[PDB]
RNA sequence: ACAAUGGAUUCUGGUAUGUUCUAGCGCUUGUACUAAGUCUCAUGUACUAACAUCGAUUGC
């Protein structure tokens, strides 16, 4: 049942390192402008633009 | 002007100097923007978030120390 | 003098070409 | 092939068999039938970098004088190695100051006032396009110095020049398979470098002893006032077995060439065994600064040896004025604690003599081990079981003798 | 046979253009027939 | 009665590569207590060499 479980994950996973590298950097790339547009929107409370 | 080896530093009283204290206030500030962006993230973890925000607690006690000083 | 023997050249041959008479075979 | 190639003497010739240090091609087997590139290149590296070179741009290693002609990658990765951490530069101290310990002991039948080492440019040692004077002799009387003839010539007429002062200088050189005669050498560079305007010598009439690091042969080619041919060629040879600097140059030798060379009951037996103590010979008391030092201050030691059937001790009292001039002072220790103990094993008739020495830490065995390598009956043991000692320091009246 | 023994000669001379080519030389002066020939004892490759 | 003698050296070699590092303002709204540096040796660990490892004989 282990080996059925990792053959399971394995034949279900069809992308690479790079495909699944620039995955990680987009999603850490959106983590970023989310964080510094929540920056921008919080120094507006504050008046400072 | 470097200062990288030395500490941020928590003790305050080795320099007297505030010109120099000026440069060692930016060296913290900087921090504060780092990790203040890493603060929000589309995973949004808890242990992440929670250390983040035991780091901002620290920080916001050495404004508090800084304002006394004063 | 190159009476027939030797070598082309001693370029490709790995040796120097250098061609002595055998003081052996006289008669 | 052997006898084809003229013997295993011709064939060591062109290898780098003596800069290992071994007397003799005996007993000596490889160790790893395989071997790698970089320690055969190293192996043959004089007769791989020759100076009957066809075509090749001269360059210097940066901190030596090795000459390499073109570039050979892998030899120059091994002599980086083996001349590592500023070695041509420390080995050439070395002898400068062996040289001066040698003088300053028979000073009284030189009639030196003075004995002083210069102030030594650090380039100044691997530099091969000129050099300066080393260590400078200032006389009484005024000396009358022979001709400039070669370290073992025979005769000397002393009648040619009367001069007050005279001057070494010492020459390191790394020979390959063409040019490593050390006599042809210093006798070229002694008249190049005298007749030369730039390199500057306080006085003429000196001498100039050369070294080659790759053949461990030594020369000297200079005029001789009087006594000094004696004096010094018995020198040399102790220097050229005993000195630390040289040591480590042919045990790094030793180590890219990977080269070996082969070949508790029983303690109070008939045999008679040396067990000895230099813990004693060095020691520290701290001494409370004004406000923060460590205060560079040693007491005077003893060396420490001890026989089962003569039930004896031995001491050699050791004054910290020795230790004024040097640095890592206590690794300088073990070499003068090796000599101490070749000379009372010299002292004391054969038969005397121990079979074996054994010593507490082996942190000083290998000098101890180079020293006394005089006799071949001689072993040397590590203490199995670790005794502390210096129970003669605690002693009230061996350490009143050392005090 | 003379083609064999020109073949042993440019046979045996690429063996020992391989150690040179090891190293960033083949200049002759450099290798003697003492670095190829003595035994592997001597430290030498042992060739025959 | 044989005089015959080729060579040769440089370059392209596992962290590569990639990102961020606003101090010096662009007008309006909004007195919370004492660990230095360099060099050398030893040991421990991690990475790495796109390194190497079997050549031959026996007393029941």
């Amino acid at each position: 049942k282990e080996m059925l479980a990792e053959a399971r994950a394995r034949l279900l996973n069809t992308q690479g390192k790079k495909a699944t590298r620039k995955i990680r950097e987009r999603m850490l790339e959106e983590s970023k402008r989310i964080a510094e547009l929540q920056k921008r929107r919080e120094l507006k409370q504050a008046g400072i633009n | 002007k470097d200062y990288s080896r030395y500490q941020r530093p928590r003790n305050v009283s080795k320099v007297k100097s505030i010109k120099e204290a000026n440069e060692w206030k930016r060296q913290v500030s900087k921090e504060i923007k780092q990790k203040s962006t890493r603060i929000y993230d589309p995973s949004l973890n808890e242990m992440q978030i929670a250390e983040l925000n035991d780091e901002l607690n620290n920080l916001f006690k050495e404004w508090k120390r800084w304002q006394w000083h004063i | 003098s190159y009476n027939g023997i030797g070598l082309k050249s001693a370029k490709g041959s790995s040796t120097s070409g250098h061609v002595q008479r055998s003081l052996a075979s006289n008669n | 092939v052997i006898q084809a190639l003229g013997g295993i003497e011709t064939i060591l010739e062109h290898t780098l068999f003596k800069g290992t240090g071994f007397n003799s091609w005996e007993g000596l087997f490889w160790e790893k039938s395989q071997i790698p590139n970089r320690r055969f290149t190293l192996w043959w590296s004089p007769t791989i970098n020759r100076a009957n070179v066809y075509v090749g741009f001269l360059v210097q290693l940066d901190l030596t004088g090795i000459f390499l002609h073109g570039k050979i990658p892998t030899l120059k990765i091994s002599l980086i190695q083996i001349f590592r951490a500023h070695l041509w530069q420390k080995i050439h101290e070395s002898i400068v100051f062996d040289i001066c310990q040698i003088l300053d002991g028979e000073l009284d039948v030189l009639q030196i006032e003075s004995v002083t080492k210069e102030t030594v440019h650090p380039r100044k040692s691997y530099k091969m396009n000129s050099s300066a004077a080393d260590i400078t002799m200032e006389s009484v009387h005024e000396w009358e110095v022979s001709k400039p003839s070669l370290l073992h010539e025979t005769n000397d007429s002393f009648k040619g020049l009367i001069t007050n002062k005279m001057w070494f200088d010492v020459q390191l050189r790394y020979g390959d398979y063409d040019s490593h005669d050390i006599s042809r050498y210093v006798r070229a560079k002694f008249l190049d470098y005298t007749t030369d305007n730039v390199s500057m010598y306080p006085s003429p009439t000196g001498v100039m002893i050369g070294i080659d690091l790759a053949y461990n042969m030594y020369d000297a080619y200079g005029n001789w006032f009087n006594g000094l041919k004696p004096l010094i060629q018995n020198s040399m040879r102790t220097i050229m077995k005993a000195n630390p600097a040289l040591y480590v140059l042919r045990e790094r030798i030793r180590k890219g060439l990977q080269i070996y060379q082969s070949s508790y009951a029983e303690l109070f037996n008939n045999d008679i065994k040396l067990f000895v103590d230099d813990t004693n010979v060095y020691r520290v008391t701290v001494h409370k600064t004004f406000e923060g030092n460590v205060a560079t201050k040693a007491i005077n030691g003893c060396i420490f040896t001890l026989n089962p059937k003569t039930g004896h001790l031995f001491l050699k009292i050791i004054h910290t004025s020795v230790w004024a001039g040097q640095k890592r002072l206590s690794q300088l220790a073990k070499w003068k604690t090796a000599e101490e103990v070749s000379a009372l094993v010299r002292s004391l008739p054969k038969e005397e003599q121990p079979k074996q020495i054994i010593v507490t830490r082996k942190a000083m065995l290998d000098p101890l081990e180079v020293h006394m390598l005089d006799f071949p009956n001689i072993a040397i043991r590590p203490t199995e079981l670790r005794l502390p000692f210096s129970a003669a320091m605690s002693i009230d009246k061996l350490s009143d003798v050392v005090m | 046979t003379e083609p064999l023994l020109d073949i042993l000669v440019k046979g045996e001379t690429r063996i020992q253009n391989r150690v040179k080519l090891g190293l960033n030389s083949k200049m002759p002066t450099r290798f003697p027939p003492a670095v190829f020939y003595t035994p592997k004892e001597l430290g030498g490759l042992g060739m025959i």
